[PDB]
């Protein structure tokens, strides 16, 4: 019972820290967006703005690292309660020293305040013109800082309600259901697979369509993919895997993100087409009320089908007894096409009843069996 | 008659339906081949469908009975089925027998089925039956 | 017994109310079309047939806003019939009261009589020159009249059969079910899939090139994507999300259509394909009567494949003991084919009576239930 | 009986009648292909190789024309056999003659003897410039003699062995088959469906290559889409709906071939998909010696996986009670890496066994309901 | 007993050759890579590096030829064991002459040490303009050698387990399984149907890219199609049918493997879809486990929304009562919400029940069944 | 009073329910009817759904009990429904009365429901019913 | 004899066909291990599929009969298995003996084959059986 | 001590297997839960697995063995859980007690695992039980 308060004392730090975690992972990325928008027109590099900004960027890094450092402090303390381990070396592995280390690394890039340049060659589409310019070092550094998001998925996961809860444990422990990332991304699936899937698709439409017209702005001179206007047509189309149009990059960072929107676009469609064909399939008990309704409006109409068979027949014997011909004859072919047209509700009736005793066959047996009791 | 081909095909069909070869299609043997068709025919239903091209009445059915319900049958829409099928839609009671109420009320979804039921009573029964049905059908 | 008289009135009066609403707002609609054609070649902006036909959609809009608040006022007292309020205010929710001035501010957009102007600057597509003319007002009020078809979803629900007969409200309520406009989307998409997608299709086509056309008349001197039926394969091309060609859109007016289409046609296809499948698959009765013609075709291929067998077989034994050894050779790989061949029929029958198995399960297991009874 | 006798003997008329509809419909196409070709470079339209090829299409299309006649004369006595009419009249109705006048029309287009010519007018791709050539009134009357392959599938249908065998019809009217058109499309979907889609795929390719190569040699001076393998590749690019490249076409009819195509290619390429996805899916049979299989090798798995648990925990305690602490440390760090790897295939194993269970649950139903019997 | 010892012999031996093939095959297709990349700058045809390299590869070819004769005369001697054979000629069918020459005619292409040329002409994409220039014939035969990749699926097929296990021959000859290579083609698909897309996409990739580079070096003066990652990107796009945008091959080499590209992305994309659907639905155990909580959810909901709707009930009758009208008509517009409300998760709880009855349905017929017993 | 057409309809629903046509709804009936839309209910459910709008209390649903109760289910919300699932879930214990320890668990999810109980012990029988439930919510 | 990995690969496959360890595979066992592989075996069957390998005829099978069973299996096609069912298919009567009759019937989907019956009843007993058929196919 | 949300969700938790409210866990109760989690438990198993964690041998658990329970479930793996069902896959006889034979098997997948066998066997009965593997294990 002592390592179930410990246990629970050490869950709610590293809740918190995961939080600030993302407080400032995605302040760093919200001021290199501003730095980066500012420094193009408003500014240059060589600016005390440039310096302000870019020294807010590194000091929410050095914070960001800290509180990296410190929530695996926190996972390697929450190993030794839960293996029952008193020295913290037994908890490092080779898998988590490479994660412990790819997080810091991933979180440590940023645009280093500073002027550095860098020479930017790039062959322009659609004429295959080389296009030269010197451009800065920070752009290579801004990039890489979307990479943060993954601390998202982190919150996700410590501020679920399953994740900790006394009696989600115990039901999942009797199943020996295991509760990781992977089962909190299925049950998002299942909950609301419309709304995650649209929420990714939006928040990777504004960052994509950034990141190409970043990276497009030194070799664009035309506003062609440099807008971020037309970079959101030409995300939207590459995703939707229209076609390219006159957009095409002029960058291979442009054309690598077209890529990613690409492969991303490929199976979200997919997805989306799913979870909208399943919401447009009728309920079990939404189905059978429209089978009851349409057993009733086949009843009906067979009831005047029927009665056009009988009212056509006696017209045509009628006008053959009457020595009429032109007219016996005309009401022969409606006869048969009466006939006809009550064969046909005849047997699209005759599908209902199948489709009616298809659905209710294992109901049907339940009643049996509790008779048998 | 017909040809050589269509008696060998038809005999083949026959034989489909007649598993012990005693030359009679017995109701089990048309039971069990529905029954391996899906459908789960009951035993009056059975008799009542093995019967309406039994001509001569001994309750089985031999070669030509089988040639005429295939000659029934055959073509892409049979008229007497679907006649058959109105008639017992009508009889809404299920006696055999179409009232006069009936009649009337299968029109309303009063001189001119007065009338069809003055010439279709060709009996004088007072009713109409379904040799009547399909003789005004005709 | 009082409130089901009072419901039925003022359903009637909605229904009736509903259709008028579609009479002026599709009016507004084909007349803004005709105005729109016209006004390019035909006449002038300055022109008295401009201000005639202009007030005649500024006259229908006046008489498609008093029809919208008067059916919202009938829906009004139908909440307090059925709710059984005695003053309207109760029925004013904030959603309620959102919805309302969405309907007015929708209905309420076409061109105002008069001749206003703006400039509109667009970049061409594949050359990125600027192209800047003098456009009129009434274009950008042209377009949102097509947001007036929502009343098309309110026609037909509103004269929707089991909307308010009283069998189907009667079976809906024993099983729980909800008679909206999402179980009207449900059950049609369950009779008639096909012809709800190939509709909407066709008028999404209709619609969109027209929109495209309308659009990329003022920048298109070379008539690409003004011509009609240019336009046509435009939308069509980015429906089935081939590509653009050269067909790209000059405007943002025909690049945000385009991508509209693109959406839509990224999902219609996808559903159609889905109605061809399942129309294409047969049915169980029809599955019964393939598997039982299959399993007769299968035991005369046997019966010719063991006599092929037992052919082959017995020459291979007269050749060999007829000191023939190229004949006997020739036969024994003919032999060996025959069993191969008597082999691959054998195992593709059993497959056969493997799925006839299969389908027949369940009604099986209600034939024995039946006989313990 | 007798009626059995005449309705055969009116098939076999009509199924020999439909077999000569379709030598000389291909015939005429045939000669349509090869006199198109030639007329180009070959010689010229005022030749006397033209007129007499382009009689031969024409003598070709009044043989046709007289075998459809016929044919539907017969389909007349057919329908007088079946439903026992005596005036041919009952036979027509709006619906058949339409029809009948439909196929003659359809038919009846062919190239007309005789050098006649109109101004064709086009819009160039990718330059948007007029090109104006006089082309020949025989490619217009061309194209449309490939809708002669509706007969195809007359010859298809009339060749099917169950639409005429004594035992499909007695089978299927037991179960209330129709045995129509639209069966014969569903059986073969079932039988071969890659068969299917690889005849139709293919049959398409060469057919719309074709087109778009004789319609847009006229405007096309730069053998791009006038090539023959040049507008293979783009049928085929429209297919997969990859995009146009520069083989965007310069006419109308080239761009209402590549919309044919995409809207084709659209659904052929889902229903292959769908095809090959239910070719690679383990059949019943093979997945029950799949689960055996991987039952015993999960039973090895965890015999092994439990012997390093018991290997790593000795060693722990062995260096641990031998005054060991850098060893012990290292094979406790094993240790609880053991006990992971083998609670990951006992979970992987639980996981089988419920996969076995779920697919064995309907055939032990059935053995308990025999046992009660 | 005794051909069950020769059996495994030659299997062993079969083996063996089998990896030998792979060892030359490969090693062929790595000197030929080389030899073309550092043939165009490094050196010339015509010098001792490239008679040196090319006499690598058609060394490798002779002992690679020698290894396929080889493994086939063991095929060979097989069947005789299996079969029970004494003649070798009995072996000899059309099919496998025919295949054990397609082996060596595949296996026999590879660049022929010697300096032979041909005239190269092409036309450039989005200009239309020919290109001609004087090609090596070392192109022609070295994208063919690309085709011995099919001895990695012989390897994969020979080094299988259930190849050749005693266990899993028995076990699969109870139920009739015929092992060959499309039960190991399946039983990947079902084990690892990800990880074997994915080795195949980008085995696809790379191999792509290097064809469309090396045949479009000689038409390429720019560096556009030409460039490996220029190419990579092109092969990309064109798998998930974005387009060509200005990357359209020069040549009908670089055509024909975008081509094929586009075929094998439009099922791979299709199957990865597939794969990932069913990778996030959740388990039997898991869903079980969902719909637990769930339940429990909807009863608390319940609880808290029914005392919502007499919480705002008391309210509304309280003020009612205390002639307060405007603070009775808000509450009693949240209690009609409240009532709203309430319903809602009492429908969306009914739901749930109706599900958890639909999965546990079987699982209960199986214990009444027991019980009876 | 209705019409003639909404007369009409609502006789075709009770007659879609009364399969005999006696007249009155017979338990039975309406057992058949839940079991072909897919529902089990039992007996005692089916009888006390039943009562809840036989006015007269005879065991059977006649054509005025009908009318009310398509009056009662007309519209998208009924108000009478939700009232009574709220009492059913206060009602922990399920004896038809909520005693004042079941009204204060229920808000912990002092003096005002003190207050609330005072107001609604109509009759002062030292507890809620559901009459007192429902004259509080209107 | 076989090597040492050869054998022990058949000893694992016979345990796995022998739970109890005992050395014969008991037709019980056979059974439970064919219904863990989705097949439904009657005992009749079970036991004609079990004395094919039993030489012996004690009714278990040891692991020499397992081994000549495995031998028999091992290879992609069996002759045997393929000739005993065309000697199946060929015997419609299913007495285990094909008459002159079934011959000529088989053939028509007359001297050639008068001689191929004489010259496979090698016992003379006016009819052929498997072993024959068997010594005519090889 | 926990803490007071602790204390109550652990409660929540227990009621959620307790419906009676009693305060101890029947066995039928455990089996209810877990057959409306798709399980099929039976009564030995069930048994089992009720006293794995009940100290005081009642019968029943009551919540400090549930707490318990808890604090061995919370944790993503518990390593007792698992020695456990590595002890009984060793023991493949079942009894209870793995024998030397038993402990040379499991390795072949000789002085090392006879060391292993004379420090582990604590009490000097022969043979190694569960509290002797799990004492090696820790
Ligand atoms: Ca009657
Ligand atoms: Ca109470
Ligand atoms: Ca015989
Ligand atoms: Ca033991």
């Amino acid at each position: 019972l002592g390592a179930l308060r410990r246990r629970r004392a050490l869950f709610e730090k590293r809740k918190r820290l995961s939080d600030y975690a993302l407080i400032f992972g995605m302040f760093g990325i919200v001021v290199m967006v501003i730095e980066t928008e500012l420094s193009w027109g408003a500014y240059d590099k060589a600016s005390l703005y440039s310096l302000a900004l870019k020294c807010l960027i590194s000091l929410s890094t050095i914070i960001l690292l800290g509180l990296i450092i410190v929530y695996h402090a926190r996972e390697i303390q929450l190993f030794m309660v839960d293996n029952g381990a008193d020295d913290w070396r037994i908890a490092m592995t080779y898998e988590r020293i490479f994660f412990i280390c790819l997080e810091i690394l991933v979180c440590a890039i940023h645009p280093i305040p500073g002027n550095y340049t860098f020479t930017w060659t790039a062959r322009l589409a659609f004429s295959y013109a080389p296009s030269t310019t010197t451009a800065d070092v920070d752009i290579i550094l801004s990039i890489p800082m979307f990479l943060r998001l993954y601390l998202i998925a982190r919150v996700m996961l410590l501020h679920s309600k399953l994740f900790t809860d006394a009696s989600s444990r115990s039901i999942g422990a009797l199943n020996k259901i295991n509760f990781n990332t992977r089962f909190v991304m299925k049950t998002l699936m299942t909950i609301c697979p419309g709304t995650v899937l649209l929420v990714f698709s939006i928040s990777l439409w504004i960052i994509a369509a950034w990141t190409v017209r970043a990276c497009e702005r030194y070799h664009d001179q035309q506003d062609v993919t440099s807008n971020f206007l037309g970079a959101m047509w030409l995300i939207s189309i590459t995703f939707l895997s229209i076609g390219y149009g006159d957009m095409v990059p002029n960058t291979y960072c442009g054309k690598g993100v077209c890529l990613l929107t690409g492969i991303m676009g490929a199976g979200c469609t997919a997805l989306v087409v799913a979870v909208v064909a399943r919401k447009l399939e009728l309920t079990k008990a939404e189905k059978h009320v429209h089978n009851f309704m349409m057993d009733i409006q086949y009843t009906k109409e067979m009831k005047e089908s029927a009665a056009r068979v009988l009212q056509e027949a006696w017209m045509f014997y009628k006008h053959t007894r009457r020595k009429e011909s032109h007219a016996a004859r005309r009401h022969q072919r409606k006869l048969l096409a009466a006939i006809n047209a009550f064969r046909q509700v005849r047997l699209k009736h005759r599908k209902l009843r199948e489709q009616v005793n298809s659905m209710v066959d294992i109901s049907k047996m339940h009643m049996i069996l509790y008779d048998l009791q | 008659q017909l040809t050589e081909e269509q008696i060998a095909e038809f005999k083949e069909a026959f034989s489909l339906f007649d598993k012990d070869g005693d030359g009679t299609i017995t109701t089990k043997e048309l039971g069990t081949v529905m029954r391996s068709l899906g459908q789960n025919p009951t035993e009056a239903e059975l008799q009542d469908m093995i019967n309406e091209v039994d001509a001569d009445g001994n309750g089985t059915i031999d070669f030509p009975e089988f040639l005429t319900m295939m000659a029934r049958k055959m073509k892409d829409t049979d008229s007497e089925e679907e006649i058959r099928e109105a008639f017992r839609v009508f009889d809404k009671d299920g006696n055999g027998y179409i009232s006069a109420a009936e009649l009337r009320h299968v029109m309303t979804n009063d001189e001119e089925v007065d009338e069809m039921i003055r010439e279709a009573d060709i009996d004088g029964d007072g009713q109409v039956n379904y040799e009547e049905f399909v003789q005004m059908m005709t």
